[PDB]
């Protein structure tokens, strides 16, 4: 079910990659410390590409209205966001990140 | 700036473009038609907040700001142009040059060493397809092809319009005119209707964010815009339902229109064709202050001859102007209106709850943010 | 914080009350009467600075905020209920369900990932005594009861009244009629004569501070408010003297009305009895913006049968609304107004001088600021 | 204090000036004519933002603030004098004495603790020259004539006026009128070609600016004021050119008027002399509000006799008033409303470019900078405040 | 009736206030500045506040009110809106008992 995102190796701690997936939404997987984290890519509160957006700790900032969201547990963090991010299965497997279905 | 810091530093997206509720400084802008200003007749307007005066000197067009050096009074109170190149203040006498502004002599001291010492604001005036365009900013100004849409300036293509104060800030009339889902509100036109249009409710996306829209970035003449290519890979609706029930439909005219749809900096909208096969649609939102907004109207079409041009400006008068620019457009006016509320403290540009059909939106409000000549701002107005 | 800080640090004895320019939320408040909305036809209104839409759906109520969640336009601008259930935006079609908000159509865009994850604040709405009561505030709402005044909900009790928008807060309101002196403003009332009523110049302090304010804060009911024993303890002032000469007399009259009144949060007044022996007045300041607020009036006369209704009714359209409504309390709106500029800029709360009949406002003052639900801001109205 | 620090700091020269947004406060000011008060018919007015309210007891006038101790209402609006005496809030009832303010009883609380230990604001009132003054002040005021221009209270001479309400800040009035190049604006009125008059299109600076400016601080009565010696020492200019062509002239009639103007604390203006030889006109500029003003005009003419003053009186109405209060100044009316845009926001006492022409302004806005008795708050009108 | 006892020195702490009610007369309201006590009307002359439920901070006591405040020694306003002084009354200390005029000082 899950799919290579990248080598642990090419995300630097605090940075953020865009997986695109064929006939399914975007996700954005973020690398907070030696952890990683995947969410929806789409921000709940419009349109924009959070991937895109500004990644302070485990919290991630739309670079469209500025609302956030925990990327841990996909919560809002700052308005205008107030509906919940989708969080998805994260796992390093060898080196290699992967990530699965929506939990 | 024009906006809270706090505001401005959540819209890192487009922060420029919600900076300018004053509009785009250094970008020609139409404020009037032709004939209406006549030889040796000032006329007035307001533009980007600044107060100007416009006057015809032996056919051509001078523009000078319409506020006096010496006490900040508008010389337009009272016009006294007392000789054929100048214009004299009617509170003190101070007097200047249509030309170049310079002030030339004052009438109650005429030996002040002010004279020829100070000069007041002017702005480049130029004159195309019966527009008068005026570019309000600094130093030389750059070809009027550059502000203006495909097209228009086209040889052959005969230009007819109506303009008209509409009381929205202009950003608000740009976003309608270039929303995709909009068309919603037309749904019931008498245009649609008579003139046989094929106009649905709205289009559910296909493809990717990047196929949703075409920006340019430069033609050789510098331009800058969008085009809305949501009708690329999406699927037109022409059925409105409600938990499964049809409760609405579009119109299946047979006559397909508007396939064409585009914005550009400063802020005009290109539909073609529109609002027939053989015409163009280009209509602009000029920045009057923060409240208001020209809504400047214009139909082309294409005429080899003095004949088709007579019989363009009968169907004008008789039909599209009514019907199309009147008729249809007049819902874009109310629904502009209904904005203001929310955009008014400027909250809006956070606050908003986009969907995908405002990806063209957005890609507007970036396009306008990069490559704008300017913020016009309270200090180019007053400031002291 | 809609007030300034400087201000609040110097009322320390109600600060959340001067700060409370928009009223509580979380309460419960009249808008309008049951005849006034009928089924199928939304109406709109402005209450605590919300901009809100009600409907009566199969005699149901139902509450939705007037503001659409994509451009945040007003939905009322153009009403468009296609199915009994919802109604769409004029917009671009969100479609919204009464009963919980919640996003269910974009006939736009049927694949819009927005549908079914988006909604719109409701509010919960309940009718009673042929009154609309709509509870400003989140999370689930107390029993009508709670901000009620007292005998308002008695089974016997035939509530009819009238509703008017006034230019003032609600608060300068609240302390016109619950003000034991301003009585002197309605010394050449109509309905003291035409109605043989008893009433004096002003009602004076008699026992002490306590004695003739009762504090309520201990109802089971949930009721928070104050007594003024203005009857049982005041002291009335029949003659009015300057340096000891008598200048003006009160209103002798054999019907003994108002020896009782009381205030209730959110902000009613209970004046009994009143206009008759056998009647009460039950009027609510309810807030529509920090300027203006609805005078919600209602008097009430017992009965136990469909008889006495005809007559009550053709009493209370035939003299009670016009004198005692209207004859009566129409003084008591312009001198609502005469307030306004002293605490226009909220500077009145600090310079005011009280005297002794305003003990029973003071105690007023600090109940409200303890009791309140909840202080309604900007941040409610908008964001942030 | 009422103007951004940021713009006070860029007209150091004479800041408090643009910083006296509402007016000087310790000067008297005309505010209405004495015929316009009758006995017991309590009049309303605002002046330096505060509502007060005027009486006229046993031929006396009082003033009195209208607005109630109580809960700030104005006792205007509904006036209820009970006694000859004191006057009653139509609210609460509680009683004020005209003469020194006092609540003295409250009708609807006769024993109330706060009786004769409260006490309204008042304000000197006096009458001069059938003109209503009020000292806008506190503490004991200073004699009327150091806030009035020389001659306006000489024994003979006769004074008779016109007021009205002018939507313009005080100070954009007093500089229409000191100014001797604006009366280019009235190069077409009534009165130049009715009246004979000798007007230029302007009156620019002479050979020496010491002379033309006068800056008068030495008066023994203690009047404080600027004079514009336009007449002596200052240039007619009767013919207008542009490029050395002459598109327009001045008026060469024979009555010589105008020999020069002078303006004095608080913001009052002398033209001599004007609009005919043997009179003067004097005309205050009397802030109301931050945007308004009372234009309070008066000419005056010296009579020798009852024959004189019946005279002039006729001839005033008849004449003097139409053609010249009416006829001449009405332009000066919407010359002011034209003004409010540019100085709106405070910018444009930075932002204007004087000319040489204005040099007697200047010295005025340092005048009123020096010897103004107080700068009027917003904080005067709400309720000073202070803590300990 | 002149000296009206008011309580034990020992019962005040300093910085506190204390209210004496008096029958057919107005509140008085008696302060300790650390070791002095002093008197002053209870009724806070710019409405119908109690200063002795107020904040008293050194010799000033500040009306809980609008923020008005006095000089407990002089009875002097020290903060708007108060204007009008409070009067006051003489204390005295005998037997290590609080003594207060029952008529205020004549100014
Ligand atoms: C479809 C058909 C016509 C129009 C459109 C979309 N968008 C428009 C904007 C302005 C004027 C006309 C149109
Ligand atoms: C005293 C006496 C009568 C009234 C009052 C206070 N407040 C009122 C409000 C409405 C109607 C009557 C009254
Ligand atoms: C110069 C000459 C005449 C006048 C003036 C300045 N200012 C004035 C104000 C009122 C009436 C006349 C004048
Ligand atoms: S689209 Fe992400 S905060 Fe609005
Ligand atoms: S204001 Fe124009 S010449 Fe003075
Ligand atoms: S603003 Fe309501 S659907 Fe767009
Ligand atoms: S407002 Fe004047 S007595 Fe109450
Ligand atoms: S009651 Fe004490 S300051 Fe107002
Ligand atoms: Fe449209
Ligand atoms: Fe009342
Ligand atoms: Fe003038």
């Amino acid at each position: 079910i899950w799919l290579k995102v990248c080598a642990a190796s090419d995300m630097q701690p605090g940075t953020i990659r865009r997986v695109n997936r064929v006939g399914a939404a975007p996700l954005a997987v973020y690398r907070v410390g030696d952890q990683f984290y995947a969410t929806e890519d789409t921000c709940t509160h419009g349109i924009a590409s959070l991937s895109e957006g500004t990644l302070d700790g485990d919290v991630i900032e739309c670079p469209f209205h500025g609302g956030a969201f925990n990327v841990c547990t996909g919560m809002p963090a700052s308005s205008p966001c107030t509906v919940p991010l989708g969080v998805f299965e994260v796992e390093v497997k060898e080196g290699e990140v992967y990530v699965a279905g929506e939990k | 700036a024009n906006v809270d810091e706090a505001i401005l530093k959540r819209v890192k997206g487009w922060a420029p473009y919600v900076d300018a509720k004053l509009g785009f400084r250094n970008h020609w802008y139409p404020v009037m038609f032709s004939k209406e200003i006549n030889e040796g007749e000032p006329k007035t307007l307001k533009l980007l907040g600044e107060n100007l005066l416009v006057n015809r000197i032996d056919g051509k067009l001078y523009c000078l700001k319409d506020r006096c050096l010496h006490r900040g009074v508008q010389l337009s109170v009272k016009v006294e142009c007392k000789t054929k190149s100048t214009i004299t203040c009617w509170y003190h006498a101070w007097t200047y040059r249509w030309e170049d502004g310079v002030l030339c002599d004052i009438l109650t001291n005429p030996t002040s060493a002010q004279i020829g010492r100070q000069k007041l604001k002017t702005y480049p005036v130029q004159e195309a397809k019966g527009c008068v365009f005026i570019y309000l900013g600094d130093g030389d100004p750059p070809p009027l092809a550059r502000d203006t849409p495909p097209n228009f300036l086209d040889d052959d293509m005969e230009i007819l319009g109506k303009n008209q104060i509409i009381k929205s800030n202009w950003r608000l009339a740009v976003e309608n005119g270039f929303d995709p889902s909009h068309i919603y509100i037309h749904k019931d036109s008498i245009l649609v209707k008579d003139n046989d249009l094929a106009l649905p409710l709205g289009f559910a996306p296909g493809g990717d964010r990047k196929q949703q829209t075409r920006v340019v970035d430069d033609d050789v003449v510098g331009r800058k815009g969008v085009y809305d290519l949501i009708g690329e890979h999406g699927v037109p609706v022409f059925e409105g339902t409600i938990g499964g029930e049809v409760v609405r439909e579009g119109a299946y005219g047979e006559k397909i229109v508007a396939n064409d749809i585009s914005i550009w900096l400063p802020g005009v909208l290109k539909v073609n064709p529109w609002p027939n096969p053989d015409m163009m649609q280009f209509e602009w939102y000029v920045p009057i202050d923060e409240n208001t907004h020209y809504y400047f109207q214009t139909l082309g079409k294409p005429c080899a001859n003095d004949e088709e041009r007579k019989k363009y400006e009968q169907e004008f008068e008789s039909k599209w102007k009514p019907m199309a620019l009147e008729g249809f457009n007049n819902d874009d006016i109310w629904a502009r209106e209904a904005m203001v509320d929310f955009y008014a403290d400027d909250k809006g540009w956070v606050n908003e709850i986009l969907f995908e059909s405002d990806e063209a939106i957005v890609a507007w409000r970036k396009l306008a943010s990069e490559h704008n000549q300017g913020i016009q701002t309270q200090a180019h107005v007053s400031g002291l």
